């Protein structure tokens, strides 16, 4: 029954830096994992970094590493994410979780609604 | 990891079949396949649909079912219903660099 | 877990309880005489190797009960020796690689007469084991209880040459 | 896995409430016994683990405690033991004991 | 109701074997383990033994490998023990318990170098 919330469209100037944040309730937010996604139009669907809270270990990809970070929140469920050394990257910012708990389905469930980041 | 795959003509109401081709594929002792399926709408969030190979998750209708192979993949659909319309996904988990599909979406 | 029986037997694993159907096959040792040798029809596989890995332990509160009353038993987890009738806790045993790998465990019993033993009917109770997992991530706990259960139709030595 | 305890030497009055503690590591779970030792005496046991009055003494003693904290509180005392408290844990092969604590009155 | 009975204090040249006894009565001798446990002169406590009388097979602790034999009898309710390598850091009582933890137990044994 619960539902993921993030924040208002947003439009940004190119060189400057941007804010992106998701918002859980009604499950206990230690246990499950955190992954974000990006899909554009044209292109393929890749997610950015791993991340949890339990232990704040970080692992990205080659290619996206040196661009962003993501830390959540301990005390009250909240993801950050905010970008760095900005160009064309105008799409649709999304969060993620993460299943298998024990002996879950163990996928990408749980997806929350969508937002723009244009750019100039 | 480089996957390739829009969709042939379907006839109303009938069934559908669309696969997914790996540059290597996925076999490994237990002979389980790993892979994960996804549907949405336009607009509307995505949600998730098949996990593992044929197990339903959530309340979806138990409707969905594929045939699983190591070099070829494959999905059905039954009914055709309005809301069934849409883009289907496709992912494989290739170690740390996991890695979605490019994406293939229904037609009448 | 995921864990299969040799026969093709797979266990359920969202619910507490589980049975599990092991054949039998009873031999004589110079100090003890093994009873049921699980070494080889029950082993488990993991999932995801990279960021989650396994442990599985069990309590003190095992009992040898059903058909049979209570002995003085010997289990080997992959260790050394330990009374059947458990009055402490397992050390560790780690998963880690997605290949099969077994869960050694042995069943022992202690001879009180040199003529024979009980029969065993095939298909009944032979004893009751409570197990608890732990995560590399959550720090909270999941136990559930497993009983064995009877297939084959065997005798068991206690002490002595069993001949016939 | 390690044993260290805190109050070490308390008080020397009789009649209020005294509070022993053992603090461990790495989380043992709930299957910690607590017993007592007379300085010329066989030790006896007084509780199990976890929470669980043993068999042998009807005096007031109740335990409490989960998790890596352990800790005993009674109510009254008059006549007791002059020796120790000794703290033993049920967790893994190379069984530790803690160290000494040591109640006068 | 069931006691425990052991010898009394023996004295060892450094460098040798000395053999403690524990006997046991009441109740059965071939159903239930044996536990060992040292005590130094008020310098807490330390485990150390863990014997089966049915068999020979013993879980020793990890700061001894051969310092101890730890052999059992089954005929005369006897359970035995043996130490080798004697020095002077070996001087401390040795307890004898029944394994339902550590209920009954028996008196001490004063071995001195």
């Amino acid at each position: 029954q619960v539902q993921l919330t993030q924040s208002g469209a947003e439009l940004v100037k190119p060189g400057a830096s941007v804010k992106i944040s998701c918002k859980a309730s009604g499950y206990t937010f230690t246990d499950y994992y955190i992954n974000w996604v990006k899909q554009r139009p044209g292109q393929g669907l890749e997610w950015i970094g791993k991340i949890g809270p339990g232990n704040n270990s970080t692992y990205y990809k080659e290619n996206f590493e040196g661009k962003a970070t993501l830390t959540a929140d301990k005390s009250f469920s909240t993801a950050y994410m905010q970008l760095s050394s900005l160009s064309e990257d105008s799409a649709v910012y999304f969060c993620a979780r993460w299943g298998y708990l024990w002996s879950t389905g163990g996928g990408f469930d749980y997806w929350g609604h969508g937002t723009t980041l244009t750019v100039s | 990891i480089v996957m390739t795959q829009f969709s042939n003509p379907v006839t109303l109401g009938t069934s559908a079949s669309i696969s997914c081709s790996s540059s290597k594929s996925l076999l490994h002792s237990n002979g389980i396949t790993y892979l994960y399926w996804y549907l949405q709408r336009p607009g509307q969030s995505p949600q998730l649909l098949i996990y593992r190979m044929s197990n339903l998750a959530s309340g979806v209708p138990d409707r969905f079912s594929g045939s699983g192979s190591g070099t070829d993949f494959a999905l059905r659909i039954s009914r055709v219903e309005t809301e069934d319309v849409g883009v289907y996904y496709c992912a494989q988990m290739l170690e740390r660099p996991y890695t979605f599909g490019s994406g293939t979406k229904l037609e009448i | 877990f995921a864990c299969k029986t040799a026969s093709g037997t797979a266990i359920p694993i969202g619910a507490a309880s589980a049975n599990v159907y092991v054949n039998l096959a009873p031999a004589v040792n110079v100090g003890q005489n093994l009873v049921v040798d699980l070494s080889t029809q029950i082993f488990c596989h993991n999932d995801y190797p990279e960021t989650i890995t396994d442990y599985v332990t069990l309590q003190r509160g095992s009992a040898y009960g059903g058909v049979l009353s209570s002995f003085s038993g010997t289990v080997k987890y992959s260790g050394s020796s330990y009374p059947f009738p458990t009055t402490s806790e397992t050390p560790r045993v780690v998963y880690n690689s997605r290949t099969d790998k077994p869960w050694p465990v042995a069943l022992y019993l202690t001879p009180v007469s040199s003529a024979g033993g009980v029969a065993i009917k095939a298909g009944s109770l032979i004893a009751v084991l409570i197990l608890r997992q732990t995560n590399n991530y959550n720090s909270d706990d999941f136990q559930f209880v497993w009983n064995i259960y009877a297939n084959n139709d065997v005798v068991v030595p206690t002490g002595g040459c069993d001949v016939s």
